[PDB]
């Protein structure tokens, strides 16, 4: 196990799914990291719903229907 | 027509720190800007006349910028076209490939479909501000464009007539809702009432089902105009002295009211009769005092502003010369 393999860095801009929209999973895609479910609840416990909403609306799919 | 309307939207805020020191003007600005010149809510927005209520300048939760938004309740003035409207003033930008249309040139913007079915459609050239009047078909109010949609045939005043019955005697305090549209014809009168007499005769023996160049002119203090035929040797009576009525509480709604095409169509005279003289191009329809009188104030008033349209927009007599042809149209197609 190397730490250089193991390490990822991504910005805004990236591969995306076309489906829902999202970053392409994985660094092997190279898209973005996963933020699940217990990760939401934990930032609706702390009561952080602007770092949601940035989070999971900008970085994330994101859409004014 | 012209009418008052009121609306109840959203508006964004981008600055909500800058839009917030003067909000009554920032907010007639937006609305302005925003919805003066459309359509919406089936209806033409022409100007915004005020704003009757607001909420408080929120902000947006759901985004992470720090615009606001602010809902609002505004009172405008909106153009409303019914079926058989008259537009005195069409011109018609292309006349051609079996299809006509024309652009209204009022303050109420149009773009009226003429079918090329009618040889009288087809007759009219580009360029001509021929009258026009709308079809029975229902006006499009699309949303967001800045004039209506329609379809409509040049006007050319059709015989047959329609007979009125009323069953149920005048409605009580139903006559301030009838008041309300004898001020719109009163002010309509007055002003037409500016304009020259000669040019209204020329437009109203050239729209008068029956022409009468006898010059005979009908004389009634509100409205004078060329006479026409008489049937039966029947007396029609002044809507208006009849309103007026209301004060004596009776009018006798009752019977049956119509209009004749020779009676002249702006003049407010109409004939009231106990049994169905009148000719029934169709059985006598079975109606309400308020719809009744509705409809007819409803069709004077038309006529009365296709004829003061008709004098304003055809003010010089060379265009007059142009559209003489359409004139010729008419008046072929007139009948006695």
């Amino acid at each position: 196990k190397f730490v250089l393999d193991d390490r990822y860095a991504v910005a805004s801009y990236g591969p995306t799914d076309a489906l829902t929209g999202q970053p392409l999973d994985g660094k092997r895609s190279h898209g973005g990291l996963r933020l699940g479910e217990m990760e939401h609840w934990v930032l609706t416990a702390q009561g952080a719903m602007q770092t949601i909403i940035e989070k999971s609306h900008d970085d994330s799919d994101g859409c004014i229907s | 027509m012209i009418d008052q309307k009121i609306f109840e939207t959203t508006l964004n805020i981008d600055d909500p720190t800058n839009f917030c020191t003067n909000v009554e003007a920032h907010l007639l600005k937006e609305l302005e800007n925003i919805y003066v010149g459309k359509c919406f809510k089936n209806s033409f927005i022409l100007n915004i006349t005020g704003v009757i209520q607001r909420s408080p300048c929120f902000i947006m939760r759901t985004n992470n910028s720090g615009r606001g938004y602010m809902h609002v309740r505004f009172s405008a003035v909106v153009s409303y076209l019914n079926a058989f409207d008259l537009i005195a003033a069409v011109k018609i930008i292309k006349n051609d490939s079996n299809i006509i249309l024309g652009e209204s040139l009022l303050t109420e913007p149009v773009t009226i479909v003429i079918p090329s079915s009618e040889s009288q459609n087809n007759v009219a050239e580009v360029g001509q501000i021929v009258p026009v009047q709308l079809a029975n078909s229902s006006v499009y109010y699309i949303p967001g464009r800045q004039q209506a949609s329609a379809t409509g045939s040049i006007f050319i005043p059709k015989h047959t007539f329609s007979v009125y019955h009323v069953q149920e005697e005048l409605t009580q305090e139903q006559a301030l809702n009838l008041t309300k549209l004898v001020n719109i014809i009163e002010m309509l009168l007055e002003s037409r009432s500016k304009k020259d007499f000669k040019q209204i005769c020329f437009f109203e023996k050239l729209y008068y089902t029956y022409s009468i160049s006898s010059d005979e002119i009908l004389d009634l203090k509100i409205w004078k105009g060329p006479k026409g035929k008489e049937m039966s040797r029947l007396k029609p009576c002044n809507v208006l002295s009849f309103l007026y009525d209301a004060l004596k509480n009776k009018s006798s709604s009752l019977g049956f009211w119509a209009r004749p095409p020779n009676l002249l169509k702006s003049s407010p005279l109409a004939y009231q009769q106990d049994q169905n003289s009148f000719n029934a191009t169709e059985l006598p329809i079975i109606c309400s005092a308020e719809v009744m009188f509705v409809t007819l104030l409803k069709e004077i008033i038309n006529y009365l502003q296709f004829m003061n349209d008709l004098c304003d927009t055809f003010n010089n007599e060379q265009l007059i010369k142009r559209h003489e042809n359409i004139w010729m149209l008419i008046e072929q197609r007139k009948i006695g």
